[PDB]
């Protein structure tokens, strides 16, 4: 399977029309992954979950609980 | 204005130093692991610049959107929010920054000089910028430290006034004046970038230095370095293999070291851009995703809040 | 406090599991060590290259060529070996500058994240920074950034101020929220509703200059003492 990326010709990876988090970075917004009989797919990067914050001129969101998260660096 | 990314160049000795010269090729492999090292050095830079962009802009894993009706108590973000009309989903300021930064890269590309495209193409870099903008207006300083909690933008600004020791009543009485000052200041930024082009010199110099180093790396193949000639098929067509061996070797060591210097300059340049990208990432974390008390960090004055803007190979903060 | 301690202990245990499940969690350290060995390996492997001379071994050149006739071959290896060593030193200087920048960042994080509590957003981990705990790691340091992440939001109808007696009341600290019918004042970062008093709010002029104000009662704390009298 032949796909034409702006980074070059990609052979062996089918070009799906979906969008996922970048698994293997190809370039020019295209990232490849191993997903569904499973194959290697080449998609456009999904920058994140599409969500609009319910903004309003008289609406505020205030947390009621919390999480003490210990990240590592 | 802060440089963030650099042109992801990638050399190939076995075509740069000499193309269609097998005798030079095995002479190269006699030198050893110089060139697997250089491709390693430059792919290390190229991954680094992909990671520079990925850490300045991808501070959010959620892509936020401003409400379709854009009222914010009088603040006019139309000059920084992306245009739904233009094909490129960039703000007029983003558009202005792009038109103020200037095929020539393909020229060096012809000479064994690949220019890998950045992983985050400029339209998705603009999406991060739009996401950071939409989060900063709708949520404020909160979406960068957990969930996106909506808040009236004037209420958020009133809090940011409280952050600088000015009680929020000052805003609510002067909200119309603040909004008018805010919109006027944004408009002046548009004019300032339009009128004064050198404004983006910090970005243009980076691009210029990239081309200059690439330009120099191409002008070196036109130097015989003390050999009979600079062209290799010339030396191979008018000298014997055991005789041209010395002249071929002279061009190899000369071209190889010129490659060594450019890689060294790129490593210096990548380190400088790494420092600027880390500074840009820090400013995005503190100036944009929050409200920093660090004096003169996020602009001259008491920092209220900031706006990122994607620019070619860099980011522009409106403090 | 009990919930916070339980969340803290669970988060620390998750850090142990995350580092255990993910060995690559330390790629930033392993890469540095790998880079060092690779440069050292490259520096050793150059001595197996003759750099245009007859052979890489020097005893070989000196045992089968004459001293003034092996002079040029000796020099070729000297140039190549010293240029290879020049490259390695330059790479180490590049990489030492990178590590120095990372070490300065680590020292800064230790000064601010550990020895204090930094308001710098996303500096000491993602969220509102509480504290940090350093950990010695091979040729590096691992910070455990204990951060306060708000979790369960709730939409409230808010208001910039409260016009009680023809004069605007603004929250002394926090925001005004309403559960739909009653108005409360609460902290910005945690829903803790409080009755709007004159102690939770200050006053600034009349109540027709702020836009978005809503008429509501501001409960004066000492008025019930008037009723007691
Ligand atoms: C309130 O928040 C929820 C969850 O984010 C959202 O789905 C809902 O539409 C919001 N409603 C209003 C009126 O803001
Ligand atoms: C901002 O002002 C411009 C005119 O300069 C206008 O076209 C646009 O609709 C305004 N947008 C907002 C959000 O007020
Ligand atoms: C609002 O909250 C109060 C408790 O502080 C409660 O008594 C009242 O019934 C609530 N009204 C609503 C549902 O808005
Ligand atoms: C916000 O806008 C609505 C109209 O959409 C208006 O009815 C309401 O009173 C306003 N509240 C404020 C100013 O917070
Ligand atoms: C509050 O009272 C005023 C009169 O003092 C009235 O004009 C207004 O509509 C009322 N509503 C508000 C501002 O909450």
């Amino acid at each position: 399977n032949v796909f034409q990326t702006r980074a070059g010709c990609l052979i062996g990876a089918e070009h799906v029309n979906n969008s996922y988090e970048c698994d293997i970075p190809i370039g020019a917004g295209i990232c490849a992954s191993y997903q569904t009989s499973q194959s290697i797919i080449a998609y456009t990067m999904s920058l994140g979950a599409e969500n609009s914050v319910a903004y309003s001129n008289n609406s505020i969101a205030i947390p009621t609980n919390f999480t003490i998260s210990v990240t590592t660096e | 204005i802060l440089p963030v990314s650099m042109t992801k160049t990638s050399v190939d000795c076995t075509m740069y130093i000499c193309g269609d010269s097998t005798e030079c090729s095995n002479l190269l492999l006699q030198y050893g692991s110089f060139c697997t090292q250089l491709n390693r050095a430059l792919t290390g830079i190229a991954v680094e610049q992909d990671k520079n962009t990925q850490e300045v802009f991808a501070q959010v894993k959620q892509i936020y959107k401003t409400p379709p009706i854009k009222d914010f108590g009088g603040f006019n973000f139309s000059q920084i929010l992306p245009d739904p009309s233009k094909p490129s989903k960039r703000s007029p300021i983003e558009d202005l920054l792009f038109n103020k930064v200037t095929d020539l890269i393909c020229a060096q590309k012809f000479n064994g000089l690949t220019v890998l495209p950045p992983l985050l193409t400029d339209e998705m870099i603009a999406q991060y910028t739009s996401a950071l903008l939409a989060g900063t207006i709708t949520s404020g300083w909160t979406f960068g430290a957990g969930p996106a909690l909506q808040i009236p933008f004037p209420m958020q600004m009133a809090y940011r006034f409280n952050g600088i020791g000015v009680t929020q009543n000052v805003l609510y009485e002067n909200q119309k004046l603040i909004a008018n000052q805010f919109n006027s200041a944004i408009g002046k930024i548009q004019d300032s970038l339009s009128s004064t082009p050198s404004a983006l010199g910090k970005l243009q110099d980076v691009v210029n230095q990239n081309a200059q180093a690439l330009n120099t790396l191409v002008k070196q193949l036109s130097s015989n370095f003390g050999a009979i000639s600079s062209v290799l098929n010339d030396i191979l067509s008018r000298l014997d293999p055991p005789e041209a061996e010395v002249q071929i070797d002279r061009l190899i060591t000369g071209r190889l070291q010129s490659l060594q210097t450019y890689v060294t300059q790129q490593l210096i340049r990548a380190a400088e851009i790494r420092a600027s990208a880390n500074l840009a990432a820090t400013k995005m974390s503190e100036c944009v995703l929050g409200q920093s008390k660090r004096v003169d960090f996020c602009g001259k004055g008491y920092h209220l809040m900031s706006f990122p803007q994607s620019a070619p190979h860099g980011v522009v903060f409106l403090h | 406090q009990k919930l916070i301690a339980n969340q803290f202990n669970s988060a620390i245990g998750k850090i142990q599991d995350s580092l255990s499940s993910t060995p690559s969690a330390l790629g930033k350290l392993q890469d540095v060590v790998n880079q060092n060995a690779q440069a050292l390996n490259t520096l050793v492997k150059q001595l197996s290259s003759n750099f245009g001379a007859i052979s890489s071994v020097l005893n070989d050149i000196l045992s089968r060529l004459d001293p003034p006739e092996a002079e040029v071959q000796i020099d070729r290896l000297i140039t190549g070996r010293l240029q290879s060593l020049q490259t390695y030193v330059t790479q180490q200087l590049i990489r030492a500058a990178e590590i120095r920048a990372s070490a300065n960042l680590a020292a800064t994080k230790m000064s601010e994240c550990v020895l204090g509590q930094s308001k710098r957003v996303d500096f000491c981990g993602k969220g509102y920074h509480l504290m940090s705990f350093p950990q010695s790691a091979p040729h590096g340091v691992v910070f455990l950034h204990v951060t306060y992440v708000p979790a369960q939001e709730k939409n409230f109808t808010t208001a910039p101020a409260i016009c009680h007696d023809g004069k605007a009341h603004f929250p002394r600290e926090g925001v005004f929220v309403s559960n739909g019918t009653h108005w409360f004042v609460t902290q910005r970062n945690f829903y803790e509703p409080q009755i709007i008093t004159t102690d939770n709010t200050f006053v600034s002029g009349n109540c027709d200059v702020v836009i978005g104000i809503v008429n509501n009662t501001v409960y004066d704390p000492l008025q019930p003492e008037l009723d007691s009298f």
